[PDB]
């Protein structure tokens, strides 16, 4: 919700710690367009950790 | 003597160095994103971490 983003040559990097990863605040912004994940599974990201 | 009985050193190194390394290839993980069998399924689904 930065209502800004950078550019594909300057991409921005943000760094996120010392948190609870609760990914259930992101399925509410809006219907998404893809969610391919690799390495994990999109279900079993609440448990894990980082 | 320092190693009169090393005929029986032998048989006995040799044994726990084979089983140690049994051991060491445990924790190898064969082109897998971890070598333990909980850290996968936790990570990945079932056809996927299959
Ligand atoms: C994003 O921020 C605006 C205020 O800048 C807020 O009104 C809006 O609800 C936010 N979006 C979400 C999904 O919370």
């Amino acid at each position: 919700n930065a209502t800004t983003f950078a550019s594909v040559y300057a991409w921005n990097r943000k760094r996120i710690s010392n948190c609870v990863a609760d990914y259930s605040v992101i399925y509410n912004f809006a219907p998404f367009f893809a969610f391919k994940c690799y390495g994990v599974s999109p279900t079993k990201l609440n448990d894990l950790c980082f | 003597t320092p190693s009169a009985l090393g005929k029986l050193q032998d048989v006995v190194n040799h044994n726990a160095q084979a089983l140690n390394t049994l051991v060491k290839q445990l924790s190898s993980k064969f082109g897998a994103i971890s070598s333990v069998l909980n850290d996968i399924l936790s990570r990945l689904d079932p056809p996927e971490a299959e």
